[PDB]
């Protein structure tokens, strides 16, 4: 019931850190991944 | 190394083989018991095209309808869309329209779409006429083609014309 | 059930995700955000 | 600008106030309504350390650590760990043990490390007598300082301490 509460928040922390990865150092998103 | 880099979104309902066929033509890998989608990712394969090689960085994510901060950085500067559907389920055809104004409201206008009926293997299962799904694509200024990422069938030229309609 | 699993598979996500982000540009991080 | 910067991180369990001792340091702000620290963040603060200026770099994340992904990448590098209980909480100066073994486990051998009773500000509720986790920390090699991030009671006092020691 706020099981999907957490859910989104965890999802939302993923959307805002994904936005800042992908304009600063969007190859760290590469499958597969090289420093 | 590589002359162009082309950035080629993928997009379309969770579960239609977006994953596989990145996965199908950047590593020819399958997986069967693929889950959702959690956040972005891409993956590169060069191609030729005319004199020239031609890097595909090709991007995922879950198909979803819903707002995300990751959105417009997911468009942003993308040349090309795959729009994807299974063809063994025809509510993720009915989806098309909507994706197509999602690429309306947050693509650039000049980007290259390629709709791809996907799954093509389950031909059993057929739920989406091919002939109807390219009159659909004719008729929106769209390319045409359907795919499985399972057997491999047409996964290459799929990513080979956009690109070259693309270049 | 099913989502207790699906709350770790977002939790773990984000530590393979942060691992890499620590590593490679650990600025992203910083209270603020300086883009 | 800075002359040394010491990483330091935030330890014990969730609920004890280490996000607010976080922003109490650094920003001057607090939050009743915080929620468990999704992830890993940082903030800095400089102080005056003899001479020098000292650039505190503080990292903080959630909750009661079992081995994540995250935990050899936060320890590393670190010089302090601010090791946090609620004094209104037998439960969370209990485990204070288990979060010693973490840092024996995966922090440097030399690190400096504070005992830090939280939520002074609590003084009717308090389920922790000031003497005895005062003694424990000097049984064990621990600094020692009860604080209130809500009051700001002791908390530039905490980072001071811990990076004089550390200097
Ligand atoms: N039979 C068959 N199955 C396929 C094919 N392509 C993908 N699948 C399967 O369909 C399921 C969903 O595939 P995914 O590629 O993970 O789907 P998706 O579009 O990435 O889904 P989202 O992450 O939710 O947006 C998986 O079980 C795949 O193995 C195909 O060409 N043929
Ligand atoms: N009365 C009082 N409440 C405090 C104090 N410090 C923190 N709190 C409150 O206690 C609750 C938990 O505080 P947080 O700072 O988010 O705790 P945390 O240790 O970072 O918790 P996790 O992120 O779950 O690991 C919040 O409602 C805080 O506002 C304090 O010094 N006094
Ligand atoms: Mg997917
Ligand atoms: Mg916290």
């Amino acid at each position: 019931r706020r099981k999907d509460t957490h859910i989104r928040e965890l999802e939302d922390y993923i959307d805002n850190l994904l936005v800042r990865v992908m304009e600063e150092t969007p190859s760290i998103l590469r499958v597969p991944y090289e420093p | 190394e590589y002359d162009y880099l082309f950035k080629v979104v993928l997009i379309g309902d969770s579960g239609v083989g977006k994953s596989n066929l990145l996965s199908r033509f950047t590593r020819n890998e399958f997986n069967l018991e693929s889950k959702s989608t959690i956040g972005v990712e891409f993956a590169t394969r060069s191609i030729q095209v005319d004199g020239k090689t031609i890097k595909a960085q090709i991007w995922d994510t879950a198909g979803l309808e819903r707002y995300r901060a990751i959105t417009s950085a997911y468009y942003r500067g993308a040349v090309g869309a795959l729009l994807v559907y299974d063809i063994a389920k025809h509510l993720t055809y009915e989806n098309v329209e909507r994706w197509l104004k999602e690429l309306r409201d947050h693509a650039d206008s000049n980007i290259v779409i390629m709709l791809v009926g996907n799954k093509s293997d389950l031909r059993h299962l057929r739920a989406v006429p091919t002939d109807e799904a390219r009159a659909f694509a004719e008729k929106n200024g769209l390319s045409f083609i359907e795919t499985s990422a399972l057997d491999s069938t047409n996964v290459e030229a799929a990513f080979q014309t956009i690109l070259t309609e693309i270049y």
